[PDB]
RNA sequence: UUAAUAGGGACGGUCGGGGGCAUCAGUAUUCAAUUGUCAGAGGUGAAAUUCUUGGAUUUAUUGAAGACUAACUACUGCGAAAGCAUUUGCCAAGGACGUUUUCAUUAAUCAAGAACGAAAGUUAGGGGAUCGAAGAUGAUCAGAUACCGUCGUAGUCUUAACCAUAAACUAUGCCGACUAGGGAUCGGGUGGUGUUUUUUUAA
């Protein structure tokens, strides 16, 4: 299960939006 | 006791009149055996006509001697159970369910002044048919033997039983049931036993006594049709 | 042209059952016993009762279409005798006389490898 | 093929027979040591290879 | 999976979006069970929250039998009653959140969640990439077995009849004709096909949703402000078990014609009628004709749509037809009318073998026959061209069979005497077979497949029904003698000898197992036999079968069936074949092993211990062979745990061709959609990259003698 | 000083229905589900209670419970006795055989006392299929079949303790030496031999 959990985290950070564009919009 | 002097019974009070001949509604149904058997024709059965007829057919088990199915008296001492699986146009497609001998030859084979060796194994085929095999073996005296009996020591019995278990497991696991039944008919399994157990001790009357089908997987009509080797109707003009 | 039935014979001490069915055994074709054809209890197991019951089913058998039968005779078995009694053979004899072709004969009496204690007790029974 | 097969087995059986006799002939070294050969052993080359294997 | 919050009645697959996904969470986080108990807890992690909804959606039905109610502003409770449409009622707001969710799409949603739940519960194999990092929405053909484009009439407005069918009542029910017409196609297509299909999707190709500020409604070039679509595409998930049924069963006959019979006779019209069968049942059914070029589904949709939708509609799927034609057409009676799922040619072969099977056994020999095992391609239903009587020009005509006798201690201890002793046994089998059964013809041939074992002689029997069989004898001493040679061989020669042993087990030991699994596994995978045959055809066109062993082509071709994730099991010839090409394109054989569970669809499934053992094997081989020059494809299973049994000896150049050609084929499909021109390219060889090319012609044409 | 045809200990290949703990098979009995059929089923010397038209008895496909190892079973095997008959594993123990290994008299008899101790019985739980003291009930007619039929408590099984009794017999104290032949069996070891086996996996 720990392999999956870390795999979840890698997917979130990879697709996570760059906060700079949040300020821009 | 149908005499008048016979005591009247309570059950006689309510009797269902005979007004309906049972056999007006039963329609004849023909059974066929798998392609592994030489004689596919194995008789016919009867079920009440659909109001269905199919449900009572499925799960029906018929036991028959191989001598009829193989057309040779060498198989008079063996019976095969075949279970209905699919119904098509009164032709009942059956599959192997089990095998045993009759009681008389089993009693004939058991004799005095010798040791009885029986080994059983639970094993599954490559097609997930879980089955149980029973193999029976008997001791024999050599050509020049003078002793009345041919008893074998318990160490031999255990050594033989181990050899019986491994060969039965190996044959079943590395074969399908259709292939397995193809092995049962020529009694090949017994012949590798008597070679395998040749060195440990001389044996006689090597046979696979009983075959039980403990579990079945999901039914596959396509595989069933292949084992037995769809149809358009007729216009009502 | 030859349709095969299954004549199951159960020969007990006090009665004989003649039972004919299909090859599967699921569907009963005709059932008669010694009690059907006799007026006294003492003669239920008599060979005469067996013959009358066997003739009755055989006439019924020729009605239905069945022309041959495979015989599986049996006794009570279990904790009691393992061999069919004279009523069982007499029923077998009548079936031959009815004309139905006999396919194969076998004894299928229940033979326990292990049996519960009989009802007789230590001293015995059937005095 | 029939002739080729027949000759080959005839030669092989003769060689196999000779090999089996050689091992089970009470081999004794020049100094009086009797070699041991187990029953059913057929070739002395086989006996050597067992020693090399083990 | 290509699922969005957009409307689905228009035709686009969707209606379940993030806020459907989230609001299902919140509804479940406050209940969701029939007893109104919480199914999801606030303390759950991301994995558990995702798992619950996937399990919740997969097993509970929200459309036909059962619906869920919750209160946004009160524990959510699952009601058994259903509204016959996807429903998630909100009592607080009186809003059904699944109104945009169509019936047909819901089943595909329910299927997708269930198949993921099986992968989610899987512990043997990691499924993260398949669940989340694999886009199945790229190609419609790979997702959907059959696709049919329907060209509607008069498309600057639809024909007066078609516009008339819309009417006023349906404008109330369905605001736009696109919503109604899509519904019209689904009912007739669903009702016409019935059990022949699992799922159906209707897509309005070329539909726009944004229009300039200067205009009041969307403008389609074909539409002319009237209909916002170019054409309709009918996409199906066929059911292989009954997709090719000749007759569509219907309601039983009755003295009074029942309502289901009423809708029965009207729908198919003249095609509807009454028939009797052997069972004695009298039922209304319509009968179709099988063809080797298109499936039965082709005829049903064309007739069903034309009769009900519009008599001028043009229905065409040529992509199926080209793939069907590429499969060789056998030279048997009624070959053209035979379906591609019919194995009639194959059953005829083993029946002839069964006749020979009985003969060999009753024959008396010095050693009793242990068993005769057929190990052929036609016995496993993978021969490229179906067997044909007397068509001996076919390379696969002579079918290998393994003969084994009772174990004996008299077998020669030397390899050449053993094999010569085998020919002597075969030489008997030829002798009194000729005497007792003169109608059978026989001859002897030499085999050189096993290196350095030149005494192998095989008996070729020409069966009277017109089939050829090759017999080779197997004995227990044969295997250990090869092990003896490896042990005795010099250290430099040992790698060569083990290769000889590898080919021996590939023909004698592992070959028997390969047929046993694949033959049984082939049944429920009805379309595996056509796709592997067509797959084999594709290799031959590109001159790749000479280096690829027949078994490897089967193992690569079965992967979409045993391991369909993230897709479904192939149910059509093109969907399976393109799936095989897709896998080879994206297969990184240097770092990713191929391991298959040759088992039936949900034992013999690979367990954790067996799984890690095979993974350990791949790492060890790649440690010694990182670049993969010696070995390229690592194909393993229970039959082959080593993983090098059927993929050894392939030159590195050829191995790159299979991936290189597969990659370009996928790129070609992306650049240009699946069409007649593209398929013709896929099956024609360039032949220019080769340094030198030599052309050959045989003195006579072999196509007729090949049974084609 | 020997190293008792005294003894103890050791080592090894065996051997055993020797024992304890788990495990597997096995038909049979009873019960339950489904299923085809129908007049009685059962039981005795003969009958009467009893079950049965809500389908009895029997047929067939199964499942559950508790006991228990037929045929192989023998003037054979193990154990101090009482006793011990399915397969597999674990735990400890033991008789006999071989040993050019070992201590050196360590032995025989015997009180109290201690252990085990067939079946039956007592106390407190579990289980309770079959049989079944007791009790209830049907029939009470006929002497070779003359005491049977149904229900059936305690009991029959097991757990933790008591009870310690059998024709528990060679109707027969113990230890040691000597005083006839013959061949059958079982365990072990020795020599020969030729049949079955068999081969560079091991055995």
């Amino acid at each position: 299960s720990n392999i999956f959990k870390l795999q979840i985290d890698e997917l979130l950070e990879q697709v996570k939006l760059k906060q700079k564009h949040v300020l821009k919009v | 006791a149908v005499g008048k002097n016979k005591r009247l019974s309570k059950g006689k009070k309510g009797q269902k009149k005979r007004v309906v001949d049972p056999f007006t509604r039963k329609e004849w149904f023909d059974i066929k055996a798998p392609s592994t058997f030489e004689n596919r024709n194995v008789g016919k059965t009867l079920v009440n006509k659909s109001t269905s007829a199919s449900d009572a057919l499925k799960g029906r088990v018929v036991e028959v001697c191989l001598a009829d199915l193989q057309g040779s008296e060498d198989h008079s001492f063996r019976k095969i159970k075949l279970r209905v699986d699919e119904v098509q146009g009164k032709n009942l497609l059956t599959n192997f369910h089990g095998m045993d001998f009759t009681t008389d030859k089993l009693r004939s084979m058991v004799r005095k002044w010798q040791t009885l060796i029986e080994a059983n194994v639970t094993v599954k085929t490559s097609d997930d048919y879980v089955l149980r095999i029973f193999a029976i073996a008997f001791t024999r005296k050599q050509a020049n033997q003078v002793k009345r009996h041919s008893y074998a020591q318990s160490s031999h019995i255990r050594a033989i039983r181990k050899v019986i278990s491994e060969i039965l497991t190996k044959e079943v696991q590395g074969s399908t049931l259709a292939q397995l039944t193809s092995k049962l008919i020529p009694e090949v399994i017994n012949k590798e036993i008597e070679n395998a157990t040749k060195d440990i001790f001389p044996l006689q009357n090597i046979h696979v006594r009983k075959v039980k089908l403990l579990k079945q997987p999901k039914f596959d009509v396509g595989a069933l049709m292949a084992l037995h080797g769809e149809e358009k109707g007729k216009k009502v003009t | 042209s030859q349709v095969f039935g299954v004549a199951r014979i159960y020969a007990s001490f006090n009665d004989t059952f003649v039972h004919v069915t299909d090859l599967s055994g699921k569907e009963t074709i005709a059932r008669v016993t010694g009690g059907m054809k006799v007026k006294a209890d003492r003669d239920e197991s008599s060979p005469y009762a067996a013959m009358l019951a066997a003739q009755d089913v055989a006439a019924k058998c020729k009605e239905v279409g069945i022309t041959a039968v495979h015989v599986k005779i049996r006794a009570t078995g279990g904790t009691r005798t393992k061999t069919p009694g004279p009523g069982g053979q007499a029923a077998l004899r009548a079936l031959a006389r009815s004309g139905l072709r006999i396919g194969r004969i076998e004894d299928v009496t229940p033979v326990p490898s292990d049996s519960t204690r009989k009802k007789g007790g230590r001293r015995g029974r059937r005095l | 093929l029939k002739e080729d097969i027949h000759t080959h087995m005839a030669i092989f059986e003769q060689r196999e027979a000779q090999a089996q006799e050689d091992v089970q002939s009470s081999i004794v070294d020049e100094d009086g040591f009797t070699l041991v050969v187990g029953k059913n052993t057929k070739s002395l080359n086989s006996i050597r290879k067992k020693i090399l294997n083990k | 999976r290509g699922f969005s919050s957009n409307m689905s009645h228009s035709g686009s697959l969707g209606g379940f979006g993030t806020f459907e996904f989230t609001i299902l969470m919140a509804a479940l986080l406050n209940g969701g069970g029939i007893n109104s108990n919480k199914i999801l807890l606030h303390g759950f992690s991301s994995y558990q929250l995702f798992k619950g909804v996937i399990k919740y959606l997969a097993t509970m039905d929200l459309c036909h039998d059962g619906h869920l109610q919750f209160h946004s502003n009160p524990a959510s409770k699952y009601i058994d009653e259903g509204f016959q449409t996807p429903t998630l009622f909100d009592k607080s707001t009186k809003v059904n959140i699944l109104t945009k969710m169509t019936v047909s799409s819901y089943q595909i949603l329910k299927e997708y969640a269930g198949e993921t739940l099986r992968m989610l519960n899987n512990v043997v194999q990691d499924q993260f990439s398949n669940i989340f990092l694999t886009n199945i929405s790229r190609f419609d053909n790979l997702k959907y077995d059959l696709c049919y484009d329907v060209q509607l009439p008069l498309g600057n407005n639809l024909e007066t009849s078609l516009a008339a069918t819309f009417g006023s009542m349906e404008r109330v029910k369905f605001i736009t004709l696109e919503n109604f017409l899509a519904h019209k196609i689904t009912n007739v297509a669903r009702y016409a096909l019935g059990d022949r299909i699992k799922y159906i999707q209707i897509e309005m190709v070329g539909q726009k949703s944004d229009f300039p500020i200067t205009k009041r409604k969307v403008y389609s070039n074909t539409g002319g402000n009237h209909f916002n679509f170019d054409f309709v595409r009918v996409k199906l998930i066929v059911n292989p078990s009954e997709c090719d049924k000749l007759v569509t069963k219907g309601p039983a006959h009755s003295e009074t014609m029942s309502t289901e019979a009423a809708v029965f006779k009207n729908f198919w019209g003249i095609k509807s009628s009454l028939r009797r069968f052997k069972d004695g049942s009298i039922t209304h059914c319509c009968v179709w004709s099988t063809s080797s070029s298109e499936p039965i589904i082709s005829s049903i949709v064309n007739f069903a749509l034309q009769k009900h939708v519009s008599k001028k509609a043009q229905i065409s799927n040529e992509t199926i037809k080209k793939f069907h034609n590429f499969l060789p057409l056998p030279n048997l009676p009624s070959s053209a009318k035979t379906s591609v799922l019919n194995l009639s040619s194959f059953f005829n072969l083993k029946k002839s073998f069964d006749d020979l099977y009985k003969i060999i056994f009753q024959m008396k020999l010095p050693l009793s026959v242990k068993s005769i095992l057929p190990v052929g391609s036609a016995f496993r239903y993978t021969s490229l061209c179906q067997p044909v009587p007397f068509a001996y020009s076919d390379p696969d005509f002579f079918q290998d069979v393994i003969l084994e006798f009772e174990t004996s201690p008299k077998w020669p201890d030397e390899i050449t005497s053993l094999e010569k002793a085998k020919t002597a046994f075969l030489l008997k089998i030829q002798e009194e077979l000729s005497a007792n059964s003169s109608t059978y013809r026989s001859f002897f041939s030499r085999d050189e497949s096993i290196p350095y074992n030149l005494e192998i002689v095989t008996l070729n029997i020409l069966t009277p029904e017109g089939y050829g069989f090759k017999f080779r004898v197997l004995t227990e001493r044969d295997e250990i003698l090869y092990l003896r040679a490896i042990a005795n061989a010099r250290n430099e020669l040992k790698p060569e000898l083990e290769a000889t042993f590898l080919k021996f087990t590939a023909k004698y030991l592992a070959s028997v197992r390969h047929t046993r699994t694949l033959e049984n596994i082939s049944h429920s995978y009805q379309f595996y036999s056509p796709v592997v045959r067509l797959f084999k055809r594709w290799l031959d066109t590109h001159l790749l079968l000479g280096h690829i062993t027949d078994e490897l082509a089967e193992l690569i071709a079965i992967k979409p069936f045993v391991d369909p994730a993230p897709y479904f099991i192939p149910g059509s010839l093109e969907n399976g074949f393109l799936k095989v090409l897709k896998f080879i394109s994206q297969w990184n054989w240097k770092d990713d092993p191929l391991i298959l569970d040759l088992v039936k669809p949900e034992s013999e499934r690979l367990t954790l211990a067996q799984y890690k053992g095979i993974q350990m094997n791949f790492t060890n081989l790649r440690n010694s062979d990182p670049n993969g020059t010696h070995l390229q494809f690592f194909v393993a299973s229970k039959n082959d745990p080593s993983g090098i049994l059927y993929s050894s000896g392939i030159p590195l150049p050829i191995a790159t061709r299979l991936t290189a050609l597969a990659k370009v084929a996928v790129n070609l499909l992306q650049t240009h959609g699946l069409n007649q021109q593209t398929i013709n390219l896929l099956f024609t060889p360039g032949l220019k990259d080769y340094d030198f090319v030599v052309d050959l012609r045989t003195p006579i044409g072999l196509k007729s003698s090949c049974g084609i």
